[PDB]
């Protein structure tokens, strides 16, 4: 029951009507490392940007649009955003499913497995 | 010195004779893997 | 019957058959991999994966080498990582310049295997070769000079795909991938080849020139194209959706969507 | 030189006429019989041997008849047609010319034998003669280091070659007279050229120190 | 016992038509003792026939050198269901060495048998010979010879009346040097790319069609029936300890004589070069660098030639390998860059590509090389390219890879002050 929403001092339309979203990063799928998805990560809604009249450049009024926290497991990040007093959705983390390879298995003898090249 | 006049087809004609003589090939079980 | 391997002395318990990249994924360490993905076949033509095994003389691909019971990888090796920058090298000594104006450019494997297995600088005092781009389609935008013939896109052709159209033609350093008639590679998954070239070789064609990695926002939702309700990753720059990347799922969409959907 | 892409031309088109002979279609047959049912595939390189010898090159709807015999994806057969040297992809001469320039080959002064047969026939290695009847190519070991210099011809070995020697074979071919394959020089075989330093003595005989447990 | 081999008599040498001179029909075969008893061997069972290869010790001649038998027995296990083949290799594609292609020609009934052989042997339904496309004619010849096998009976159903069903199969090659690795070949039998595939799925466990299948090279195979006739102990008896057996040698290159001649293994590379192939161009003095056994292992230099003895280990001990046992002999009025620059030149036309190292490595050195005999170089790029042929050893996936390093390896060790050399003039000349 931990409050610090009066102590942040944050103002209360960001307080009370922002989703934050605790996920953990799924892998950029262009790359084969996963090192950026083994930490939990919290971030905000997303809100309206619009151009700039005079340069075209995307103006935004959210202050915590670029707002992302870093957390070690779903718990702590659960817990900070209860202290703080945001709404929050917690998505499962994602783990690749062991597979089974065989270098074997792409020569075989009867199996629809053969490797034309 | 047999081997002066072969022709273009000679291996081919004799794998063709050899056919014959060839036992049962063992089979997959399926036409192609891709079947 | 789980079987006990050390990987750098810790003890893992997997399953036999398993390769020795996978116990290494078990213990957390990621073996450098330029040929190898999961979904697709093994192939072992990248050696990037090329690890020390304790008491064996000659490294292993660790994609490829099934795991024995009491073997220790040595994934820090001495040997390991002279291996590694050997292959980085190797993988370098042709490719071409073009990572400024290369769209993989920010998010390429060989870039960031480079900075992190591969030496700082190059000894190659030759002239690169060069491969005519050849087309095929109006979606993938083809460099092949950048190719590093790592063979997914064959592989994820002939498995996933299942259209035999592109295979490799040549031998040795001539050796090149595409289809050696004019032909056109269509298909649903077609795209996905882009998102499985470890290079810029195979690039979006209306993605291209658009966007570098680093600035892009990724927002993960759903596609609504198809009921079958693939995950993505909507990648957004200054409030202007820039693509759409596939997300992993494995019961839903394992990591591919289709060319609609992307 | 040769690219390992298709470029269609009018002579090479997929619409270029090319089946094989009914006779050549029962050699296929023998092919398919002699790999197991359900691995028809492993006939591919024979099946685009024998279209190459009976088109003398193997044009792309050559490729297309074969993939589509032996019921393979065509990729695989263009595959298989440009990872092997011995497949011409382009037209050659009537007489295809196979110089050995590899080092045993080498050391016997095989370039002079090339150079002879340069000058002989007029064309650079690589060209075909305007008569189409030679092509000139230089290639790996062959198999006969032993008897070097040696150069191949459409199916034949012309081995222990001086330039004189190629240039005389390259006369007899033109006109049309066939030479016999073999040592141009005395030796007969790989036997030494001064004489048999073994095998002098007449074959032993069956049964000749066979062990007694058999 | 004997602690000085190299004299081989006519009674002892195995390919007894190796020149030709006598009949290569199955007649002449049969006349000079080939085909003999042959229904007794395959009756006495798997495991003799194994067990006299093993006591032969007879080592692989390919060029690997493995131990025939233990090689063979790993075929030994019960059938699954699948087939089991038997591959002989005879694409004769190492640079120098032409010994296979004596014996297709000349001796194909010795072939033949030991298929049928060592497909008893193996438990193989049938052999496979593949043979290298460009050996048309000697092709056409085996297939004669087969042709008569089958005709005589002993080959085919009930083959020589001992109720085992064998077949042997001509496969001709499209050109490939690669297509000699066993995973290559097998790969080309199937009818794709001919390259290798990786070695922890075992050619013994999976192979040819995905069958169990044994990979051994011509000499090796042909060698089997008179090793079981005459006794392993008669094969063990020439030669050195775990080098035994009489071994055809290819010598090439600059000697007066160049021939195809059998001798006992640890022959003395001197005598072996002296007494058959009439000595080296020049006399010996003008010796320099001779290659032991092919392209793929590396050049030894006079000083060592004068005394190594030609068998595995002591090669072996001089740095180099027996390989495909081919001599190939320089004289000090050679370009031995030159020489070693074409045979990186050969490696690199016959790369494959699919291995990294390979597919890039090898065109580096090869422009490296060149550079090297134009001059046009520094000399640490000496050093430079060492190391990048260390890299690419060990790491290639084939063996090609391995076979284009170890000439530049010894090139290196041997001729680094002619390299300097030609480099230090290169620069004079240009200022
Ligand atoms: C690049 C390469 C080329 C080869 N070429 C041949 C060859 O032409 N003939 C041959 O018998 N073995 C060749 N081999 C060796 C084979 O891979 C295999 O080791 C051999 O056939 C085994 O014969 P063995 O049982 O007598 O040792 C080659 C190996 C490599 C790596
Ligand atoms: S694909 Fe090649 S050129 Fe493009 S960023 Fe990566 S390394 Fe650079
Ligand atoms: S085009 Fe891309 S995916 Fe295909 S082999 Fe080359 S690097 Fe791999
Ligand atoms: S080492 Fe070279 S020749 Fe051998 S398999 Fe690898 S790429 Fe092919
Ligand atoms: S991708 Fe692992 S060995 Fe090449
Ligand atoms: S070196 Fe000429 S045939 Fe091999």
């Amino acid at each position: 029951k931990l409050d610090i929403t009066t102590l942040t001092g944050v103002p209360e339309e960001h307080i009370k009507t922002r989703k934050v979203r605790i996920f953990v990063p799924a892998r950029n799928n262009m790359q084969s490392g996963v090192n950026n998805t083994k930490k939990w990560k919290m971030e905000f809604d997303t809100r309206e940007r619009w151009e700039n009249p005079l340069m075209g450049w995307s103006s935004t009024a959210d202050p915590l649009s670029n707002l992302v926290l870093t957390f070690s497991t779903k718990e702590d990040a659960v817990a900070f955003a209860e202290k703080n007093g945001w709404s929050f959705d917690v998505e499962e983390r994602k783990v690749p499913k062991p597979k089974s390879k065989s270098y074997g298995a792409n020569f075989s003898w009867n199996k629809r497995t053969r490797v034309s090249t | 010195l047999q081997h002066h006049e072969y022709s273009t087809y000679t291996f081919l004609d004799l794998n063709v004779e050899l056919s014959k003589f060839r036992m049962p090939q063992p089979s997959s079980g399926r036409q192609s893997p891709r079947h | 019957n789980l079987i006990e391997v050390f990987v750098d002395g810790q003890s893992v318990m997997v399953e036999p058959g398993t390769t020795v990249l996978q116990a290494c994924e078990k213990v957390g360490m990621q073996i450098p991999r330029f040929c190898y993905h999961e979904r697709l076949s093994v192939a072992g033509n990248c050696r990037m994966c090329l690890v020390e095994i304790e008491k064996a003389p000659k490294v292993v691909a660790a994609c490829a080498m099934p795991v024995m019971k009491g073997w220790n990888i040595l994934t820090n090796s001495e040997k390991s990582k002279k291996a590694r920058e050997g292959v980085m090298e190797f993988l370098l000594a042709n490719h071409p310049l073009d990572c400024p104006i290369c769209d993989q450019g920010g998010e390429c494997d060989l870039q960031d295997q480079s900075m992190m297995f591969g030496s700082d600088r190059s000894r190659f005092l030759e002239g690169k070769r060069a491969v005519e781009d050849k087309n095929i389609g109006p979606l993938v935008k083809t460099i092949m000079t950048r190719c590093i013939q790592c063979t997914r896109c064959i592989r994820f052709a002939s498995e996933i795909a299942g259209v035999d159209d592109l295979g490799t033609t040549g031998r040795g350093n001539d050796m090149q991938v595409g289809t050696y008639i004019e032909k056109m590679f269509m298909s649903e998954l077609s795209g996905n080849i882009i998102d499985i070239c470890p290079v810029g070789a195979l690039t979006s064609k209306p993605y291209a020139f658009t966007a570098r990695p680093w600035e892009t926002r990724k927002t993960e939702s759903i596609d609504v194209m198809d009921a079958v309700g693939s995950n993505i990753v909507v990648s957004t720059r200054t409030g202007e959706v820039m693509r759409i990347l596939p997300r992993m799922h494995e019961d839903i969409n394992e990591e591919w969507i289709s060319d609609k959907t992307r | 030189g040769a690219l390992f892409v298709h470029r269609d031309t009018p002579e090479n088109n997929p619409d270029t006429p090319f089946d094989f002979t009914p006779e050549n279609y029962k050699r296929i047959e023998a092919i398919v019989k002699n790999y197991p049912e359900g691995h028809k595939a492993a006939a591919v390189l024979p099946v685009l041997d024998l279209a190459q010898r009976q088109n003398g090159w193997l044009p792309i709807s050559a490729m297309n008849k074969v993939a589509e015999i032996l019921q393979v994806p065509p990729m695989r057969v263009y595959e298989v047609a440009t990872f092997y040297t011995m497949y011409n992809r382009k037209p050659v001469g009537k007489y295809h010319i196979q110089v050995c320039t590899t080092t045993p080959c080498m050391l016997r002064n095989s370039d002079s034998i090339l150079e002879a047969i340069q000058k002989k026939l007029g064309i650079k290695v690589g060209e075909t003669t305007p008569d189409k009847l030679f092509t000139l190519i230089e290639v790996e070991c062959l198999g006969a280091c032993v008897n070097a210099p040696m150069v191949q011809i459409n199916d034949n070995y012309y081995e222990d070659l001086t330039p004189k020697d190629i240039e005389e074979i390259i006369d007899e071919l033109k006109a049309g007279k066939i030479p016999k394959p073999g040592p141009r020089s005395g030796r007969f075989s790989c036997e030494p050229a001064g004489g048999l330093t073994s095998l002098t003595e007449p074959p032993k005989g069956p049964g000749f120190g066979v062990q007694a447990g058999l | 016992k004997k602690t000085s081999f190299g004299s081989l008599k006519d009674e002892d040498r195995i390919f007894t038509n190796l020149y030709g001179r006598h009949d290569w029909r199955l007649k002449g075969a049969q006349s000079r003792g080939d085909w003999y008893k042959t229904k007794e061997i395959l009756l006495k069972g798997p495991d003799w026939i194994l067990g006299e290869v093993k006591t032969s010790g007879l080592r692989g001649r390919g060029g690997a050198g493995f131990p025939t038998g233990l090689k063979w027995s790993f075929m030994n296990k019960p059938s699954d269901g699948r087939p089991k083949y038997l591959v002989v290799n005879a694409d004769e594609g190492e640079p120098g060495t032409c010994k296979d292609r004596e014996i297709i020609r000349h001796d194909p009934h010795k072939l033949v048998e030991g298929c049928l052989v060592g497909g008893r042997a193996m438990g193989a339904r049938a052999a496979y010979i593949y043979i290298r496309g460009e050996f048309y004619n000697e092709a056409s010849n085996l297939q004669v010879a087969i042709r008569e096998a089958y005709e005589a009976g002993l080959i085919g159903k009930n083959a020589c009346g001992s109720g085992y069903d064998f077949d042997v199969f001509v496969v001709r090659g499209a050109g490939a040097y690669i297509c000699g690795e066993e995973t290559a070949l097998i790969e080309s039998i199937e009818g794709k790319q001919g390259k290798p595939r990786l070695k922890p799925p075992f050619p013994a466990d999976v192979g040819v069609f995905g069958c169990p299948t044994t990979v051994a090279n011509v000499e090796t195979v042909a060698v089997s029936p008179t090793i079981c006739r005459r006794g392993g102990a008669w094969f063990a008896s020439f030669g050195r300890e775990r080098n035994s057996g009489t071994k055809l040698f290819n010598i090439s290159g600059h000697v007066n004589h160049p021939c195809t001649v059998e001798e006992e293994m640890s022959v003395p590379l001197k005598e072996l070069i002296e007494k058959h192939a009439g000595g080296v161009i020049g006399g010996w003095d003008n010796l320099l660098a001779v290659i032991p056994g092919g392209s793929s292992t590396p050049l030894i230099p006079k000083s060592v030639c004068e005394t190594v003895l030609m068998d595995f280990d002591a090669l072996v001990q001089a740095q180099t390998g027996l390989g495909t046992a081919a001599v190939i002999v320089m004289d000090r009025s050679t370009d031995i860059v030159k020489a070693i620059a074409r045979l990186i030149e050969f490696y690199k036309h016959e790369s494959c590509g699919q291995c990294t190292p390979c597919r890039e490595g090898v065109d580096w050195m090869n422009k490296v090389m060149a550079r090297f005999v134009k001059g046009d170089a520094r000399p640490a790029e000496i050093d430079s390219l060492w190391e990048i042929s260390k890299q690419i050893e060990g790491h290639t996936i084939c063996a090609l890879g391995d076979g284009a390093a170890w000439p530049v390896q010894g090139l290196i060790r041997h001729f680094r002050p002619e390299l300097e050399e030609r480099m230090q003039q290169f620069a004079l000349q240009h200022q």
